[PDB]
RNA sequence: AAACUUUCAACAACGGAUCUCUUGGUUCUCGCAUCGAUGAAGAACGCAGCGAAAUGCGAUACGUAAUGUGAAUUGCAGAAUUCCGUGAAUCAUCGAAUCUUUGAACGCACAUUGCGCCCCUUGGUAUUCCAGGGGGCAUGCCUGUUUGAGCGUCAUUU
RNA sequence: GCGUUGGAUUGUUCACCCACUAAUAGGGAACGUGAGCUGGGUUUAGACCGUCGUGAGACAGGUUAGUUUUACCCUACUGAU
RNA sequence: CUCUUAAGGUAGCCAAAUGCCUCGUCAUCUAAUUAGUGACGCGCAUGAAUGGAUUAACGAGAUUCCCACUGUCCCUAUCUACUAUCUAGCGAAACCACAGCCAAGGGAACGGGCUUGGCAGAAUCAGCGGGGAAAGAAGACCCUGUUGAGCUUGACUCUAGU
RNA sequence: CGUGGAGGUCAGUGACGAAGCCUAGACCGUAAGGUCGGGUCGAACGGCCUCUAGUGCAGAUCUUGGUGGUAGUAGCAAAUAUUCAAAUGAGAACUUUGAAGACUGAAGUGGGGAAAGGUUCCACGUCAACAGCAGUUGGACGUGGGUUAGUCGAUCCUAAGAGAUGGGGAAGCUCCGUUUCAAAGGCCUGAUUUUAUGCAGGCCACCAUCGAAAGGGAAUCCGGUUAAGAUUCCGGAACCUGGAUAUGGAUUCUUCACGGUAACGUAACUGAAUGUGGAGACGUCGGCGCGAGCCCUGGGAGGAGUUAUCUUUUCUUCUUAACAGCUUAUCACCCCGGAAUUGGUUUAUCCGGAGAUGGGGUCUUAUGGCUGGAAGAGGCCAGCACCUUUGCUGGCUCCGGUGCGCUUGUGACGGCCCGUGAAAAUCCACAGGAAGGAAUAGUUUUCAUGCCAGGUCGUACUGAUAACCGCAGCAGGUCUCCAAGGUGAACAGCCUCUAGUUGAUAGAAUAAUGUAGAUAAGGGAAGUCGGCAAAAUAGAUCCGUAACUUCGGGAUAAGGAUUGGCUCUAAGGGUCGACGAUCAACUUAGAACUGGUACGGACAAGGGGAAUCUGACUGUCUAAUUAAAACAUAGCAUUGCGAUGGUCAGAAAGUGAUGUUGACGCAAU
RNA sequence: AUGGUGAACUAUGCCUGAAUAGGGUGAAGCCAGAGGAAACUCUGGUGGAGGCUCGUAGCGGUUCUGACGUGCAAAUCGAUCGUCGAAUUUGGGUAUAGGGGCGAAAGACUAAUCGAACCAUCUAGUAGCUGGUUCCUGCCGAAGUUUCCCUCAGGAUAGCAG
RNA sequence: AUAUUGGCGAGAGACCGAUAGCGAACAAGUACAGUGAUGGAAAGAUGAAAAGAACUUUGAAAAGAGAGUGAAAAAGUACGU
């Protein structure tokens, strides 16, 4: 008869992100005339750590084409990008690591990152460290580019959507065991209050569907219907299957 | 040994509440509150401390003459000598290369 | 704990003086008086709180202006002078 | 607290000025049902609660 | 036999019942219609010769002005007794005023007696800085005034 | 009348064995005796297991941890005026 | 061979914090062991991420044995300080139908009073814990109530959401 | 029968005493009750016929108030401890003074603060109540006095966050949202100067406000002064901001400076819009260097103590602020030069043809030195005089040394992260060249001096075994700064210095049983559920150390020896010019001697081993009966989701958390 | 049930500050040396790592089931303990509010209140259940039985009685 | 014409007579408690008039004993009974 923890997270009282030390939202440049028709050159001034993020961020300074001033942008640094490097962004920029290109302007097989889902959204896909998007083909009529996402899903995106050539820096991060509750603590201290996790089966029935009983056990199937309501969606929500995965992935 | 007390109502050892123990002409020990130390101004290109520019707290720079805050060169108390020299060389060479690129474009057509 | 040892930690005022009523019911962090509802335009009162309404209603003060309205009505809201 | 708001100091001043026994010429008035200062306050007995 | 315990009486205690009082309450009936941006209700802080409160009042502060009455007020002090008088009073009445800081609360704020802007004026050479005095600067809406915006759009020049 | 024990195991009453002894008899006294103790057990709330139950939970089933309050009154008793 | 299931408990492990019988049987540990350990396993009712088995290190976790050690004990004794004690001052509370010696009887089947006996002499002090079925609380156990509440579930009837 | 009130009546009773109350005094009634006498008392009350009801108490763990036995009883026993005399006073265990004995022992019982309190601060008077004894005393009672700021804070900034407006939702109280679907704006100035204004040349805003007395931040120190205030007052000496300013200085005939190769220097040495950069502005730990204060210590100039004996001896004063001028670093940078025989170099191994070493320079001014402030101050003394104010008059206040010392500041480094450790106000600089500038003269308030002003609120005191909270003067709780000597590794324990306290109701005895601290012959867990409790061990040096193991541990495994004092010996260094001179501090090792074989002599301070069950470990929870095997954890695995999404919020929204996010992610297990 | 008040305790997140002797062990990196044909191996130093360890201040609260248990105290006192440099302790600011929060999870905490806080009102809630129910005298004077009931501690009904 | 536990001004009662009657007859929504919302008392009477006890004496004092005022001190502000 009590509101469960995953229900309480939605209120965002103690579950908001700890954003104080963050460098700012990591976004591509606003899709403007310069990027739509030619290219614009910026300079990588700093490669800096972002609190709560595995991948480093790149501060790239461009010139404002309409007013005399500098515009600093916060890109997600791709591996191999260095300070003092010239970044070129636009339809006419070259196929070099760190450059921002429309997906249609790159050949099949190109590896991009910080890929826009829609043109002008300033980057949605393949933003985490070591992640990348593979261009697998173009549909020049009704211009669309087929891409493979880090999850392996195939997506059809507008050919005007932009991405950064290369792979997001900081790859191999999850290969190192955290080795310590303290290291997990410091990891999540700068992301959000989602750790540590009490098992629902170790709670009382009032606190969780898995709570109670003279032994710790679920009692009913942990696979929960997609049509279940809040307070019921604990366990494996809308699971197609369960158990140890054996064989090959990528069903088709 | 004589012991001292804070002179302000702040009882906490914060960054703005640092004290030194000095002996007065009255022959006794007394705390004297010391301001936080100044940071040397730094080059906007390389980040090294700028030679010849006085290190003061931000508002103290309003109370000193221009000679303390600048250096007699093309970027004074903003960029260091090596970064200014590199800027000179880069500007000259890149303008020369722009001229040769223009003539190459004109003579390749 | 939770008794005598924990009562020793009470040195932070949850409420301070209210500018409107002066009752020390102004919640410092909510910036709202728990008694008169300040800074809301209306004065807090509830019909289940009949005793509170009687404590704070008209007549509990000195009625600096209202106390003379009955006399002025009895005299018809005259405007001149008694004229010896 | 030795760092007090003026409002607190003003209430403190009013309490100090009203912290006195009943004037002695009262208890001589004609009817004078008043015997003593029934609203006397002391710091050791009842707190002002601001 | 004393002491001690118990019972009763007298007197004395403890305590405040009983009785008798009652400027209070409660109920009924009758009559009347009058809060507030011209700043209400409420709050804070102050005001008296000597007051902590109640009551009254607001730096004009247990109050000023006006009217009536006609010799007080009173605990002391003080004043006055002309008091056959435009004149006492903690009187009554009340139509003129004052009405601190607030409060729907109105320049912005307020856990600050914090911070502005405008007008007139005064002082410090002083249009610019500082200070004193006086007067102002909220929101929504209505009617009107003025100044505007829109190839929304008409006429004219073209 | 007089005495009827010392120990290993068990929270044990009971039981069993070792041993001494004259003997290691049986019992009652609110199944004597918790304002005498102790709290190992049982028999609150924590937790684990097994079986049962869809589940919350159940178990003379096992296991671990789990506040033992007050006498100065009257009598009784011990002494003392 | 049968009967039979979705599959019939596999690798492991066990009288184990899981075994009723049970203090299981064998060995070891001891003079003696319902303890401990090592084995055995037709295992009431062990078992594989409802994780199985094992694990160095760690543990105010549970347990057995050994050395050392000692008043835990044989079996008690002694010393110190502060109480308790007495005095001056100060000065509560719990509790209190009335009160307070027993034995038996009967009695609401365990009496301070009743009946029959024993007995029985003022006023008291320090201790004491037999009794007052002493005090503390309208028993928390059990049952009843057509009295609830926390929790659960294809109980009945609904409902946010979807 | 009785009670409160009502109608009628007895022309009822009554200050010559109504009602009430007391009365082992009397009468009547079976009784509820009624009547009378006496005492007390003071203003109303009664009989009868009726009416009326808030009409009769022994209880309800009844309500309110009052009062007992218990009972002069339980008790006023934690925080080492008090004693003598005098004064005051009616009265002294408790007040004051003196003397003594003690304690806190610098992580204080010391000196200040934050929150909180609100006058408790201080003086005078004073003891009815409170200070569980007392009281002449007090945080009590009564009356007064006391809190002085341009420089310390608030004020200002922004943080997490709070929250109007424009809009949207809601029947609505109101909710969302904080730059959002908004026509959101005034400050620079040509011209206007019919008026420096509106029109009208020409430049800029993705936004109210609140939010820190520990974050950021303009600027003050020393001495003295009160009964009580001090970075606030007084004296002296400064600084900052805002403003106004007139000289001097500087600059200009080459208009907006010269010098240095350079790093850069200066007394100045024009500079709008706009843009850029820096400071503000940042973690933690470790070693090393340096500074300050403290500690230790030598000489000397004074004072005090001990002096049967010894001690050129023991203690004590010998000090120098903010600010200003000159000067002074690590790091960094510049010029010369081209280096292998690679060199330089840190405790820590980094650096060098992307230019090392070396030589010569530049710079930051933490910091130190000298000087001014400033000896006139303060300190320590001496010699006089004193009805007061006490008045003076002189002298000295100097020169060193030492360091793994303590505290603290700082510098250059190094280690660590799937943790990389605020923001804004504000200030400055640079780029740029708009504009304005000289020759019977112009420019320059970033150079010097000079003038004026700096408001408002807080400021006392405690900050706790008595000033806060806990019902209180409660052994509880409550944030922080400074921090002497010895012993000792040590902020451990023990003793002491400065400072503070000597406050807990006392006196007399010394029964039982207690509480706390201890000892114990022989045995050694036979006690007990159980070694509960206690004991044993303990520091340091040397020797030695098993099974097992994840190879890291186990481990201080286990098990042994030594330790004092004293007199010596040896080794380990700095500076100056293979040695000589000189200076200096501890650590280690060894030897002899010595004693009731004692010696980590008090203090301080592991018991160990062989195994089983269980949880890997560090960690966390039932505050107030359960600390565990429970929870968490890293590791492993599964599930959903590509944003028109997954999970979850909201009454709704043009709403929200994840999300400043994007599968190496988020969410659910 | 309705409407309000609380995060001065505590739970958790965030923001900004602060605090934590002295020892033991001795990881990377680095230096020197030795062995080897090589591959490589070994020794002595240096260094100062670790949610390491002994142990103060701190934070916590194991055992005595000690003291006290009419207390100093509605949770304390003493000894013994766990931990003590990072999942550490803590001040202030701030956020989350009742079927809500918060929870390294005990139904714990959410102002001595928690298996649903506190405050006021509905509300004098209902109670077949417990307790009480106030003057006298006189006369008469029972029932625990029938039937029915979601009835078995109750009522209706008949009977007994005035 | 109807309503009216609010406000103002009046007249009344087979009502209550200080544990009653509104919580409040009185400096009552006061003192006080709680962080807060809120909770919320107790408390009337000398005497006609202070005529509130001059003066003496004992005591340090508070007070006592007298004296005195008063119809009454069996009314002494600790006050009607
Ligand atoms: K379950
Ligand atoms: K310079
Ligand atoms: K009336
Ligand atoms: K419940
Ligand atoms: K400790
Ligand atoms: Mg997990
Ligand atoms: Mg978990
Ligand atoms: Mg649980
Ligand atoms: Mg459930
Ligand atoms: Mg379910
Ligand atoms: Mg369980
Ligand atoms: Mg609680
Ligand atoms: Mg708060
Ligand atoms: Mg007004
Ligand atoms: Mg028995
Ligand atoms: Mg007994
Ligand atoms: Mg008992
Ligand atoms: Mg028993
Ligand atoms: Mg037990
Ligand atoms: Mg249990
Ligand atoms: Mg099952
Ligand atoms: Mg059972
Ligand atoms: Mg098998
Ligand atoms: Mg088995
Ligand atoms: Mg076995
Ligand atoms: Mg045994
Ligand atoms: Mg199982
Ligand atoms: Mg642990
Ligand atoms: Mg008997
Ligand atoms: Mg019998
Ligand atoms: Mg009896
Ligand atoms: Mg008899
Ligand atoms: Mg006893
Ligand atoms: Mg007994
Ligand atoms: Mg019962
Ligand atoms: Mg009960
Ligand atoms: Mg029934
Ligand atoms: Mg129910
Ligand atoms: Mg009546
Ligand atoms: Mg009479
Ligand atoms: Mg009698
Ligand atoms: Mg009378
Ligand atoms: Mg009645
Ligand atoms: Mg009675
Ligand atoms: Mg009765
Ligand atoms: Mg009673
Ligand atoms: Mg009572
Ligand atoms: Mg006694
Ligand atoms: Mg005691
Ligand atoms: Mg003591
Ligand atoms: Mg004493
Ligand atoms: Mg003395
Ligand atoms: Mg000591
Ligand atoms: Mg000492
Ligand atoms: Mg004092
Ligand atoms: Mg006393
Ligand atoms: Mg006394
Ligand atoms: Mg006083
Ligand atoms: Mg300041
Ligand atoms: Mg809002
Ligand atoms: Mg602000
Ligand atoms: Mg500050
Ligand atoms: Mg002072
Ligand atoms: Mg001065
Ligand atoms: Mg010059
Ligand atoms: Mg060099
Ligand atoms: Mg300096
Ligand atoms: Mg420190
Ligand atoms: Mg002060
Ligand atoms: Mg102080
Ligand atoms: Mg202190
Ligand atoms: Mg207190
Ligand atoms: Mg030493
Ligand atoms: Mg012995
Ligand atoms: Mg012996
Ligand atoms: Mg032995
Ligand atoms: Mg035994
Ligand atoms: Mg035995
Ligand atoms: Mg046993
Ligand atoms: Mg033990
Ligand atoms: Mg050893
Ligand atoms: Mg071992
Ligand atoms: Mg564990
Ligand atoms: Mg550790
Ligand atoms: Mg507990
Ligand atoms: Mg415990
Ligand atoms: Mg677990
Ligand atoms: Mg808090
Ligand atoms: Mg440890
Ligand atoms: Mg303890
Ligand atoms: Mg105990
Ligand atoms: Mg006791
Ligand atoms: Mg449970
Ligand atoms: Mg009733
Ligand atoms: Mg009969
Ligand atoms: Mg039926
Ligand atoms: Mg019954
Ligand atoms: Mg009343
Ligand atoms: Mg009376
Ligand atoms: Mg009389
Ligand atoms: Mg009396
Ligand atoms: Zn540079
Ligand atoms: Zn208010």
């Amino acid at each position: 008869g009590r509101v469960i923890r995953n229900q309480r997270k939605g209120a965002g009282s103690i579950f908001t992100s700890h954003t104080r030390l963050r460098q700012g939202a990591a976004k591509l440049r606003t899709l403007d005339y310069a990027e739509r028709h030619g290219y614009i050159r910026g300079i990588v001034k700093q490669i800096v750590h972002d609190s709560g993020r595995g991948a480093p961020l790149a501060k790239v300074v461009f010139r404002d084409p309409y007013k005399y001033r500098l515009r600093e942008e916060i890109f997600i640094a791709n591996e191999g990008v260095h300070t003092g490097q010239f970044i070129y962004a636009g339809k006419k920029a070259s196929l070099n690591v760190g450059n921002v290109l429309p997906l249609g302007s790159v050949p099949e097989g190109t590896i991009v990152s910080n890929v826009e889902e829609k043109p002008g959204d300033r980057g949605a896909l393949a933003r985490a460290s070591g992640n990348y998007v593979i261009i697998i083909g173009h549909n020049p009529d009704e211009n669309k580019t087929r891409v493979r996402l880090p999850s392996g899903a195939k997506k059809v995106i507008s050919s005007d959507a932009r991405g950064v050539i290369g792979v997001i820096a900081g790859g191999g991060r999850v290969d190192k065991p955290l080795l310590k509750a303290g290291r997990a603590f410091h990891k999540y201290r700068l992301k959000r209050n989602s750790w540590p996790k009490t098992r629902g089966v170790a709670m009382n029935p009032v606190d969780h569907p898995h709570g109670g009983g003279n032994h710790q056990h679920i009692g009913k199937a942990s696979t929960i219907s997609r049509g279940a309501v809040s307070g019921q969606k604990a366990g494996l929500i809308a699971a197609r299957r369960t158990g140890l995965l054996r064989g090959s992935q990528k069903t088709q | 040994a004589q012991r001292v007390t804070f002179r302000r109502r702040n009882p906490y050892n914060t960054r703005s509440n640092k004290i030194k123990v000095v002996k007065t002409p009255g022959g006794i020990l007394r705390a004297q509150h010391v301001k936080k130390l100044a940071t040397r101004p730094k080059c906007g290109d390389c980040g090294s401390a700028l030679q010849g520019i006085s290190t003061l707290r931000p508002r103290q720079y309003a109370t000193v003459s221009k000679t303390h805050k600048t250096v007699s060169r093309a970027y004074g108390g903003s960029r260091c000598a090596n970064c200014v020299k590199e800027r000179i060389i880069r500007a000259f060479l890149i303008e020369e290369q722009k001229i040769v690129k223009k003539v190459v474009k004109e003579q390749t057509e | 704990g939770k008794g005598t040892p924990s009562f020793g930690k009470r040195h932070n005022k949850s409420h301070t003086l209210c500018n409107r009523c002066g009752r020390r019911s102004f919640h410092v962090q909510k910036k709202t008086c728990s008694s008169c509802g300040y800074p809301a335009a209306k004065t807090r009162s509830y019909n289940w709180g009949a005793k509170a309404k009687r404590r704070h209603t008209t007549g509990t003060g000195r009625m600096r202006y209202l106390k003379h309205v009955s006399r002025r009505f009895k005299n018809g809201f005259q405007t001149g002078s008694a004229s010896k | 607290a030795a760092q007090k708001s003026f409002r607190i100091k003003q209430k403190m001043a009013k309490a100090k000025k009203q912290n006195r026994p009943l004037p002695q010429w009262i208890r001589l008035r004609t009817n004078n049902t008043i015997r003593y200062n029934a609203k006397r306050r002391n710091w050791r007995r009842t707190k002002m609660n601001i």
